[PDB]
Parts: structure tokens; C-alpha cells; sequence
């Protein structure tokens, strides 16, 4: 859909690829639709029913966008095709508002249907946090959906690991809000534990390396042994605080940085990091 | 720790197992603050506040340093204590807190 | 967007508003009700003796100035340290948890108003009685 | 920028003020406990010290200030440039919160109303022809 | 309306209001500091003004409106409560300017009965400016 | 608002502004003129000898100078305290006052040019006579 093209193709090419996308379903494919983007697909459907005179409203674009952009994306989903067999159409759109606005038209109206959001962060990216993923203002609805999938088939522990995880996302979120306003220092040992970890989580788990070999992608078995080697971190942190164990004796831990590389690894060995974590702490409990 | 007290109660404190030292003016009990710094194993001084009546400023002068010696003034002279250097203490306390010079 | 003219027109059509709010969601806390932004506009009109119980306006208010005072403990809890608390507030944010854990939280199950409230009477147990301000003496002798 | 700025704006400014406030009280709380370890200190202190004046005899003195000077340590200084520590500080504090409250609003001033002379101008142009 | 006031009802109506207003006002500045400081530091003096600025509050700002009688106040009681709450903070200025302890005034027999003064029905309620007096000069006689 | 376009655009057509602020007012200053945001426009051709006096400009610019540096030491004294400001800032801060209370507050009285100059420069010497920049030596020779 280049520029040259006229506002006709470019808004009719989602449902020529919506078209085919249905068409390889219902061979019983689960096909992808990428959408680059609904925002320059409503520009040139605005550039049209402008010229055909039709009311502007919000933005200029007129009254029929929201109903017909709905009827796209209702196209998606998995289906018993014709004859049996199963097969299914992904959608992924791009947003793009006119400019960081996030209003009308793309956004707006697609952030209303969309079940699922990635919220690419240029803060996030400008930190070299990738992937550049908002793990805050993200959201998708079938973690209830897909979690027995993750306990009969990789860890009977994904939904209370990744419940647990977002708790202390959360709990940072708000300490820093906090630290935002009366500084770091009043800090206890317990809340500069829990940041600590929290950090561990954004760097050893949020981001992601797309450009490393290795990190490019994470099969569901390295996802879950990390997040158990990062939970277990946790606990062990806790517990030692708990005993009076300085958060700056943990904080140096030798197996913290074993853990900030484990994203590149690709062989278990990842897994024995939680009986290297444990005797560490042993050895941390043997000085006191 | 060091005692710096008036010379005769400074010899009862070494009497006593402590280590006073005797000095008669706030310049002379500076001296003997800068000697115990540069000499080195104090953790705390202790001085008759006779002898310390501005105790900031005699951190201000012994520096350089380097960690010091907590610097304290404890109360002196013989009719100074036949006052209550207390009630005064604590209206300027209170003031210095709250800002208010509450009518005591 | 809670000020969106589509939900703030909304709230003079109504007699009971409970508000969800997504931080509260992201902290574990289900419902994910905002204690202090739902509201009974019409709530005691549907309340006391010969509608739901006597005690029912008091166990509220109680319940209510309690889980946000042991929420805004677990900010003091931050700033000091736990073992800095009182053994006061250290009821009042323990009770914080025991609202949240028992009280908000159902494992899916309808409860009758007098379920609620026994929930409600159990929980306030954990605070001293002499802390109960909010409780007439008449329903404390009644029904604690 | 625009909208979003719109609401974290001031809850940074209003949840983040109800906890600095919240500092406030708790360091009058210390107020209250410091001052009462501040006279009584005070108390044995003036006192056998002059113990010491008309003086074995020579502990009248050094077991005196081993209490004496102990007690007053402690107290006396750790006790306040400590306790005139935690409530001089957190006020500056609610300092913050403050005048830089000021701050939030003129912010905020600005364009919820700004935003708006706008929405309604471009409707006001093919709103108008 | 202060000149109707004063001829029809009380000569010191507009001075009565100005004065109680500027104790209210006095007791929200020093409410703000206390905030800060905590109220230990208080003087006598602003315990006193605390004192009456709360029996303002409790004795003549608020009002019953279910009670049969404190459901209207007619003009004539406002003033004589009015100079009753104003003349017990006068009283309690002057016997701190002369040592009695705050804490003899703040048990003040007297003060129950100008608390209940709004439920009272009959003028009984000026007689209380006069067993105010008297209730001070036995707080002047133990000193 | 100073900025709303109406009285923002009515500045260009004034010799003289006399600006009043709500939180002057609510300091129980009156009049609530702000000194240090009304200005003579054409002030400097109604002042000085046969008019009003010689040493008018210098007491203007020197009360406008002490109680703008007065009002921003409120400021100051709110975020060190009053006991941390030093003694030259304190007879600023004392002089802020001092013009608000005497030069500012009128008990409605119909002062003439002499009476002005003359409270303006018993406020004035609350100011170290070293400070004073912004008169002339020939001026307080002779009319301080
Ligand atoms: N250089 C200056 N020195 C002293 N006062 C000045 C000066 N410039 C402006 N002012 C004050 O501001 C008033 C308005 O200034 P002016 O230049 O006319 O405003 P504008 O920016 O609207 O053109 C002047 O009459 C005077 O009182």
C-alpha cells in the first residue's frame, strides 16, 4: 500500500488479505494477517468520503469507520471449517495516531476491539529494554484461556509464577511512585528486596535480545525454568532478609549475574541455577 | 572515648579508669580536640560544655579529616548547673522544630 | 477514563456504583473495587432493620475506615520498616490483608447479606474492640 | 504533548502528596518521643555531676558520668541531631508536595482548558462552512 | 443587615460575629501548625483559644434540627448565646493572664450547661454570663 | 486569569496600573494592590520637583525593590525556616510586612503626596541605610 496508490486499493487490501487468509483456513491452516497499518487505511477511506462529500466528524473522518473497522476484525478467529478440520486467521494491526495524539482514527477505535495490545515503549527502547514491550500498560484477555494448556503441557506452575511476577511488577510500579516523592533512602530493607528483584525481572525476563541467536526466541520450557529460577531468587531473597541478611550481601550474589545472562543461554543448565541459588544463600546463611 | 573536662575533675575521671583530659578555656579545649583527632582512637569526645559553648564550629576548625570522633558537650561551670540549662534548652528545641517560640 | 462523558453521565442514573480499578486488579486484589470510589449514592435506602440487618450501615463504615487506614500503613510500612509499626497499626494493616483475603476475595459462591456480614464481624475480631469507633456499643454486644 | 500527561500528571502530584503529608505526622510522633528521652537525659545529667564539685569518692564522678555521660551520650547526641534528624528532613519534604504543587496545576491549567479552545476550533471550521 | 440587628435585636451583634469569626479564623492557623509540630509546644494562651474556638464550634455553629427546640433558633437566643460563649472567652483570657491553669477552666462547671444552652428554651440561658462571673472569681479565689 | 486576552490587551492602554490579588486580599492586606505588578506607565511625567518631590522616583524604585525582595524571602523562610535566615534578609522580610501594614493599609484617609513619601521612608529605614541602591546619597542626606 504505497502513497502513489490510490485511497480505493489501500483500503480494500485488508479485505483482499482478510480474503486470503480465510482461504487457507479453511484448508485447516492457522494463518497470520498483519495489518501495517488501519491508521493510513483510514486516512485514505477519509481522503475518499471527504471527496464524495460525505459529514465530517471527529478529525475529519467520517460517521461509518467504527462499524465497518469492527466488521474486519470480526473476520478473525478459529473455526470448524467446511467439511470438519480446524483452521484459523490472526490478526495483528499496526496503530499509528497521527502523532503520539493515540486518539483517532487507528488507536481509538481499534484499541476498543482488539482483545490483545503490545505496547511498544520508546522509553522502554531508549533504556535498551527489548523487547521494548510495556509489561505495565500491555494487555490481553485469555490468560485464564490458555493457562491449562501451560499446566499439562509445560509447568503445572505458569499461572501462579506469572501472577506472582506481575504482583511484584505491580508492587514496584507503586514503591516508585512513591520514591518519585519522598527519595530512596527511608527505604527499608524489605522494599529495596522487592526492587531488586523487580529489576531482575525487567532485565533477566522482560527484555528480550530480537539480534542474539539464541534470545531471538524462547521456547515455553525456557520461558517457565527462567521465571522459576527468578521466583525462586525471590523467595531465598525474602527468607534471608527475613533473618537479617544484608540486601547488599544479596545484591552481590554471584548467581545474579549467572541469572542476567541466562536469556542466552540454550541448554538447561539454566535450571541448575536454583540449587546454585540455594546453596549461595546457604553460604550467605553460614556467615550470617 | 575522651573526657575534656576542668583539670581537677579531669584527674578524677583518670581516677575512675577514664581517659580526662584537664584544659581551662574553649580555645585551649580545641587544641586538645585537634591533638586527639590527628592522634587518632577516639570513637567520641566528651567535653564539659563550659569548655565547648559552640561545638559546631569546632568540628569547622579541626578539619582536615577523614572520619570523625562524635563531638559532645555535656554541662559545666560551677554556677552553670545552679541554673536548669534545660528549660531553655527545650524552648529553643521546640521552637527549633515546630518553628514557634512557644510561650513556656 | 472515569471522566469520559460516556461513564461520568452515567453515574446520576444510578442508586448503588461500584467502581473497578486496574491497578488494584494488577495488584491481586479481586474484585477490583475501589473502596473509595464506590458508593452507596443510594446505599441506605436499601439497608437496616426489615432489609438486609440493624448492623449493617456500622459493619460497613468499620470495614470501610479500616482497610484504608491499613492501606495507607502499608505506605507507612514502607517508609519505616515494619518492626518500626506500632502494635496498633500493625492490626490495622494486618486487617488490610484479612479484608483482602476474605472478604473481597470469593472463591466464586453467593453469598446472602448474612454470609457478608459474618465475614465482616470474623475479620473485625482482629482489631481491638476499644478501636472500633464507628460500631455503636449496642451492635457490639449484639453481634461481635 | 497533549491528553495522556493529562491524568499521570497529577496523581505523581495528588497520591504522591497524601504519602509525603503522611511523613509529616509520623515525624511529630518521633516529636513527641524524642523530646520526652531530651529533658530526662537532661535530668541525672545536671545532676550528681555537681556530685563531682564537692568531691572513689572519684567515681561519685566517673561512676557519674559512666551514667551520667552514658545516658546523655545516647540521649544527649545520637538522641536529637538524629530526632531533629527525621522530622527537619521529611518537612522540606512535604515542601515538595508543596509549592511544586503549584507546579501540577498551572501545568495542568494549561491545557485540559488549552485542549479544549482547540476541539471545538477545527469542528468551528467545516462546522462552519 | 447589621444595622437591623442592632437596632431591633443587639447593639454588639456585628462586633460579636467579627470576633467569633476571628477566633474560628485563629483556630484554623493554629489547627495547620499543630498538624506540623504536634500540640505539645502549645502555650496556655493558644490551649485557651483552642478551648473556646471549639466551644464555638460545638455550641453555637451546630444546631439539632431534629431536636423540638434547636430546630429554630429565634434571633434573640442567637445574640444571648452568642455573648455568653464570647464573655466565657474573655473570662478565659483574663484568668490565664493571671496564672490559673488552662486545665481549672477547661473543668469549669459552667461549661456543661453552655453546651446545652442551645436546647434551652428560655432566656435561663443570659443568666449563664452571670454564673460565669462568679464560677471565675471562685477560680480567682483558689488562684 | 492576567493572561485571559481581555485584560491582557488592556494593558497597552493605560498610563497607570493598580493590579489587586485575590491572595493579598486573603492576607487581610488592603488595599490588595500587588507592588510588584503595578506600574506608572506614564509615571515619570506626573513625579519629581514641581510636581510632587525630587526623591520620589528613588523611594518608588526603593520600596519596590526592599518588598519584592521581601516577598520571595516569605518563600525562603518557608523552605529553611525562619531561625536559618540571616539578619540582613530578616529586616527584608520584616519590611515586606512593614509595607503591607503602614504604606498599602489605609484606614480610609486622603493622603497627600508629603503624607505618602513621608510613611515611605519611616518604613524604609527598618532597611540597613547600607542597603539602600537604589537612593542617591544626595537623597538620604536629606530626607532620611
Ligand atoms: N526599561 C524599563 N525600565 C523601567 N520600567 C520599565 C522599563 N520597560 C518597561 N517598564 C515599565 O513597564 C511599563 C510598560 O512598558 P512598555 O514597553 O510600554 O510595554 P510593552 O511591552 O507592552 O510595550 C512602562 O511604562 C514602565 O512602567
Amino acid at each position: 500500500n504505497t502513497s502513489n496508490m490510490p485511497v480505493a486499493a489501500r483500503e480494500a487490501s485488508i479485505y483482499v488479505g482478510v480474503t486470503i487468509a480465510e482461504y487457507f483456513r479453511d484448508q485447516g491452516f492457522s494463518v497470520a494477517l498483519m495489518a501495517d497499518s488501519t491508521s493510513r487505511w483510514a486516512e485514505a477511506l477519509r481522503e475518499i468520503s471527504s471527496r464524495l462529500e460525505e459529514m465530517p466528524a471527529e478529525e475529519g473522518y467520517p460517521p461509518y469507520l467504527a462499524a465497518r473497522l469492527a466488521a474486519f476484525y470480526e473476520r478473525a478467529g478459529k473455526v470448524i471449517t467446511l467439511g470438519g478440520e480446524e483452521g484459523a486467521v490472526t490478526i495483528v494491526g499496526a496503530v499509528s495516531p497521527p502523532g503520539g495524539d493515540m486518539s483517532e482514527p487507528v488507536t481509538q477505535s481499534t484499541l476498543r476491539i482488539v482483545g490483545a495490545f503490545w505496547r511498544l515503549d520508546a522509553s522502554l527502547a531508549f533504556r535498551r529494554h527489548f523487547p521494548a514491550i510495556n509489561w505495565n500498560g500491555s494487555y490481553s484477555l485469555f490468560t485464564s484461556a490458555l493457562d491449562p494448556w501451560y499446566r499439562e503441557n509445560v509447568a503445572e506452575d505458569y499461572p501462579e509464577l506469572r501472577d506472582a511476577i506481575s504482583e511484584l511488577l505491580q508492587r514496584e510500579a507503586g514503591l516508585q511512585e512513591i520514591v518519585q516523592l519522598v527519595g530512596p533512602d527511608a527505604l527499608q530493607d524489605a522494599e529495596r528486596l522487592v526492587i531488586e528483584v523487580g529489576r531482575i525481572i525487567r532485565e533477566d525476563f522482560l527484555q528480550q535480545n530480537a539480534y542474539h541467536e539464541v534470545d531471538a526466541y524462547c521456547s515455553m520450557k525456557k520461558a517457565y525454568g527462567i521465571m522459576k529460577m527468578i521466583l525462586a531468587f525471590y523467595k531465598e531473597a525474602e527468607a534471608a532478609i527475613k533473618r537479617g541478611v544484608s540486601i547488599d550481601e544479596i545484591l552481590q550474589l554471584p548467581v545474579l549475574e549467572r541469572i542476567g545472562r541466562a536469556r542466552y543461554v540454550s541448554e538447561e543448565e539454566f535450571p541448575a541455577y536454583f540449587e546454585e541459588a540455594m546453596k549461595e544463600i546457604q553460604g550467605a546463611f553460614k556467615a550470617l | 572515648m575522651a573526657v575534656i573536662a576542668d583539670p581537677e575533675t579531669a584527674q578524677g575521671f583518670r581516677l575512675a579508669g577514664l581517659e580526662g583530659y584537664g584544659a581551662s578555656s574553649a580555645e585551649e579545649a580545641q587544641s586538645l580536640l585537634e591533638t586527639l583527632v590527628e592522634r587518632g582512637g577516639y570513637a567520641l569526645v566528651a567535653v564539659d560544655e563550659a569548655l565547648l559553648p559552640d561545638p559546631e564550629r569546632a568540628v569547622e576548625r579541626l578539619m582536615r579529616g577523614r572520619d570523625l570522633p562524635v563531638l559532645l558537650p555535656i554541662a559545666g561551670l560551677k554556677e552553670a548547673f545552679q541554673g536548669h540549662d534545660v528549660e531553655g534548652y527545650m524552648r529553643e528545641l521546640v521552637r527549633k522544630t515546630i518553628g514557634f517560640d512557644i510561650k513556656l | 477514563d472515569r471522566t469520559h462523558p460516556i461513564p461520568d453521565l452515567t453515574g446520576y442514573i444510578t442508586e448503588g456504583q461500584i467502581q473497578l480499578s486496574r491497578e488494584l486488579h494488577r495488584k491481586g486484589i479481586y474484585p477490583p473495587i475501589d473502596p473509595l470510589p464506590s458508593l452507596s449514592r443510594l446505599m441506605n435506602n436499601g439497608v437496616g432493620k426489615g432489609k438486609t440487618r440493624e448492623d449493617h450501615k456500622q459493619v460497613s463504615d468499620q470495614l470501610y475506615s479500616a482497610y484504608a487506614n491499613g492501606v495507607d500503613i502499608r505506605k507507612l510500612v514502607a517508609i519505616i520498616g515494619e518492626d518500626a509499626l506500632t502494635e496498633n497499626d500493625r492490626r490495622y494493616l494486618q486487617f488490610a490483608d484479612a479484608f483482602e483475603r476474605f472478604f473481597i476475595n470469593q472463591g466464586q459462591q453467593n453469598r446472602s447479606i448474612e454470609e457478608s456480614l459474618q465475614i465482616a464481624w470474623a475479620l473485625l475480631s482482629m482489631l481491638p474492640q476499644g478501636e472500633l469507633k464507628r460500631i455503636s456499643k449496642d451492635h457490639i454486644g449484639k453481634y461481635y | 504533548m497533549s491528553q495522556v500527561s493529562p491524568t499521570r500528571m497529577n496523581l505523581l502530584q495528588r497520591r504522591g502528596q497524601l504519602r509525603l503529608a503522611q511523613k509529616g505526622v509520623d515525624l511529630l510522633k518521633k516529636k513527641r518521643d524524642a523530646l520526652v528521652a531530651e529533658f530526662f537525659g537532661l535530668v541525672r545529667e545536671a545532676m550528681e555531676a555537681r556530685k563531682a564539685l564537692d568531691q572513689r569518692y572519684a567515681e561519685a564522678l566517673i561512676r557519674v558520668a559512666n551514667t551520667e555521660t552514658r545516658l546523655k551520650k545516647i540521649g544527649e547526641e545520637i538522641k536529637k541531631t538524629t530526632r531533629r534528624v527525621n522530622a527537619l528532613e521529611q518537612v522540606v519534604i512535604p515542601g515538595i508536595r508543596a509549592q511544586i504543587r503549584f507546579i501540577q496545576q498551572v501545568l495542568e491549567q494549561r491545557e485540559r482548558e488549552d485542549t479544549f479552545r482547540l476541539k471545538r476550533i477545527k469542528g468551528k471550521i467545516e462546522a462552519r462552512e
